[PDB]
């Protein structure tokens, strides 16, 4: 039946506004991303659900709510010539010109999102 | 300090969020795959969200195992035999054992732990996996030894401990009182220890009913222990002054357990 995933996005939306009251959609979800970044890849502590999300502002982003502690990443991604996929990796330019690496350990996941991303910064 | 303000409901919301709610069907179908899961999440709520609320209450997990179902629409599809199967499965799940010691002073308001370097160690109790054919008692008077230099062959009590399963082992930590609170600790054998200490079991985050935690300490397995603990402390001093201590120990996934899940479950 629907009604679970209805169900399953309210309660989605709740968590992250709850942490992040500006946030106003969801657009797609990955259960298993692991953060790096450079300097050639190093591991990041954060590593956990990751939430593609639109501020109220319009501004598409992402939230990570970390597996490992309860310290969570949100980044914006303000341009699509920002992000590419290069070694299974969704690798994002940061503002503050930081090389994040995004892993999807599903690759479907992967393909999914970058392409989204590039479709709700299009528009 | 996000959870700090947040209710238990909106606390069992995120974890739900966080760890099992946004799983593939499948894995949420699994009873191994979703019960990791879900031992991440309550060791992610003993560990580091009860620490920022106090008034949340401490939970065995089979139990908390249950309040997370009631946050998870997609576990809501299915039949008594399957969650029942399930909960078996959080009692007997084949899990790796680990054993140690809570050494307290002789006053029982002072605890010895044990911390790496690395900023990323929070300190926690003297504990460690069982080498083979080592016998329980044996195995925590061993990590006590190679982490603290202290022998306590002579005051380990087999009949004295604290059973809980937490982020997936079988931790039994034996509660050893009367430790000289002068010991000096060594840890020659454990190069990776930079510091053995004495804390106060009221500075330690949950302990004492609504102390704040400052910032400037890091804990690893501890908070969990401490609701056993004070129970096992208001025992063995009923004990202390009627007879003399020998059974007391607590089972946190045992009676105590089974009794909260028959009183949600019903
Ligand atoms: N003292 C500690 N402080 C913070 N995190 C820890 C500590 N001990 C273990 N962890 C975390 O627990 C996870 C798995 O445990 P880890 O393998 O590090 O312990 P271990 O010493 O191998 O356990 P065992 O005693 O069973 O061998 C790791 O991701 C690690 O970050």
């Amino acid at each position: 039946m629907e009604d679970e995933n209805i169900l399953r996005n309210a309660v989605n939306l709740q968590v992250l506004k709850f942490h992040y009251p500006e946030i106003e959609s969801i657009i797609d979800i990955a259960s298993h991303v692991a953060v790096y970044q450079f300097d050639k890849w190093l591991k990041t502590s954060i590593e956990g659900t990751f939430f593609l999300v639109k501020d109220q502002r319009a501004r598409v982003g992402y939230v990570i709510l970390n597996r490992n502690s309860p310290e969570n990443l949100y980044l914006f991604i303000n341009h699509p010539s920002n992000v590419h996929l290069v070694d299974r990796y969704l690798i994002h330019r940061t503002e503050n010109q930081h090389v994040v690496g995004l892993w999807m350990f599903d690759p479907n996941d992967m393909s999914r999102i970058f392409n989204i991303v590039k479709e709700s910064l299009l528009r | 300090m996000s959870f700090t303000n947040a209710t238990f409901s909106q606390v069992l919301d995120d974890l739900s969020a966080r760890f099992i709610l946004n799983l593939p069907a499948e894995e949420q179908s699994s009873v191994e795959r979703l019960c990791f899961q879900i031992e991440q999440a309550h060791w992610f709520y003993e560990d580091f969200i009860r620490a920022q609320n106090d008034q949340l209450p401490s939970l065995g997990l089979r139990v908390f195992s249950a309040k997370l179902f009631a946050h998870c629409p997609l576990l809501w599809k299915w039949s008594k035999v399957h969650e029942e199967a399930f909960d078996d499965f959080l009692r007997y799940k084949t899990r790796i054992p680990v054993r140690g010691a809570i050494m307290l002073d002789m006053s029982m308001q002072q605890c010895v732990l044990v911390k790496g370097w690395k900023a990323s160690s929070g300190w926690g109790f003297p504990k460690g996996k069982i080498d083979k054919d080592e016998s329980d008692v044996d195995c925590a008077i061993r990590e006590v030894y190679e982490e603290t230099g202290f022998d306590c062959s002579s005051r380990i009590n087999p009949n004295e401990f604290i059973d809980m399963t937490i982020r997936g082992q079988n931790v039994r930590l034996y509660i050893i009182p009367g430790i000289s609170l002068d010991t000096r600790f060594e840890s020659r054998t454990r190069k990776e220890i930079s510091k053995i200490e004495w804390h106060n079991l009221m500075d330690l985050p949950t302990f004492k009913k609504n102390k704040p935690q400052t910032m400037k300490n890091k804990f690893y397995m501890v908070i969990p222990f401490l609701a056993p603990l004070k129970k096992w402390i208001k025992k063995r001093n009923i004990a202390n002054n009627t007879t003399k201590e020998k059974n007391i120990s607590v089972d946190v996934d045992a009676d105590a357990s089974s009794q909260l899940l028959s009183l949600l479950k019903s």
